[PDB]
């Protein structure tokens, strides 16, 4: 997971 | 006055991605639209990066609407960084041509988030107080030259034959089932807004006195404080990994619980399926803890499930029950  | 509608792309539902274009003429773009920032960036021909190199990178000469603002762009995220000059250019999302745009060229992207990246560039659409200095969030930018038909944008999410969809301007009924509940954004930044609770089985397994939360599209999972997010992890069936992270048993999901969101007096059920994603025999945990703490991150795993509109006009957040 990314997390912007 | 106008609506436009984004056709939001899907990758593993981590990267949910639109098209957009920059420049006269138009070069095109894929833009994460990121609830979780305010700067609309591009990777641009001064970026030398691999993460440049291996994706587009705008031409600014080869744009006659391109100005050079000349003043620099540099955002961290919790995943990525970039560093960037700033310039305007009319940016095109669907119909709403968004004339004298602030927007990011990529000068340097070190380190391999953005590298194996399906997108190109984020597109901020958080408040303008999380955008950086002399950068105009773009919606902003829409709502002050009123090109949108309300200041309210909507975000649908997820998978196959398939079709996730941003719309500008307007809310698409067709994407929700039920109603849409309004939660009032507390601090104008980050779409905030508070949670009362969250409850498995009526029982409160985090978010106790209420917790702040922030729904962000740029966001794939289901963020929380370490703390809080192990007691989920134990509270629902997870085991801790053996080469770091939480493994879920994708027989057992059936027998594991719903973890529900509460949500201004409203319940934001996440059943195990919305909070386990399946890797055909491996299944993990869609929570994810921060290193440190605080703030709740309501990521894709809570999108997908939720309709969400961003209010800008009456700085609310709709919910409703996702398609």
């Amino acid at each position: 997971p990314f997390c912007x | 006055g106008e609506v436009a509608s984004v056709p939001l792309t899907n990758y593993l539902d981590s990267q949910y991605f639109g098209k957009i274009y920059l420049g006269t003429p138009p070069q095109e773009f894929t833009v994460l639209f990121d609830t979780g920032s305010s700067d609309f960036w591009v990777p641009s021909i001064y970026c030398k990066s691999n993460a440049c190199k291996n994706h587009q990178r705008f031409d600014p000469r080869k744009s006659s609407t391109f100005q050079n603002l000349g003043k620099p762009l540099s955002i961290h995220y919790g995943t990525g960084s970039m560093q960037g000059i700033l310039g305007y250019d009319t940016v095109t999302v669907s119909n709403i041509v968004d004339i004298q745009q602030t927007v990011g060229l990529s000068t340097q992207e070190p380190g391999d988030v953005f590298t194996y990246a399906e997108f190109d560039g984020i597109l901020g659409m958080a408040y303008p107080s999380l955008a950086s200095e002399y950068s105009i969030p773009v919606f902003d930018n829409m709502m002050n030259r009123h090109l949108v038909a309300q200041d309210l944008f909507s975000v649908y999410m997820d998978r196959n034959g398939q079709e996730s969809m941003l719309t500008l301007g307007a809310i698409d009924p067709s994407y929700y089932t039920g109603s849409l509940h309004w939660v009032p954004v507390t601090v104008q930044q980050y779409w905030q807004f508070t949670v009362d609770s969250v409850t498995i089985s009526g029982v409160v397994v985090a978010c106790e006195g209420g917790c702040q939360a922030i729904l962000d599209t740029g966001t794939s999972k289901l963020v929380g404080p370490s703390s809080d997010i192990l007691n989920i992890q134990q509270a629902i069936g997870a085991t801790q990994n053996q080469y770091g992270e939480f493994d879920i048993d994708c027989d057992n999901l059936s027998y594991m619980p719903t973890v529900v969101f509460e949500i201004n007096g409203k319940m934001y059920p996440l059943t195990p399926s919305a909070y386990t994603s399946q890797d055909q025999g491996f299944c993990t945990s869609g929570f994810q803890s921060e290193n440190h703490s605080q703030k709740w991150i309501l990521g894709d795993v809570f999108i997908r499930e939720y309709y969400s509109v961003f209010d800008r006009a009456n700085n609310l957040v709709g919910l409703a029950k996702a398609i």
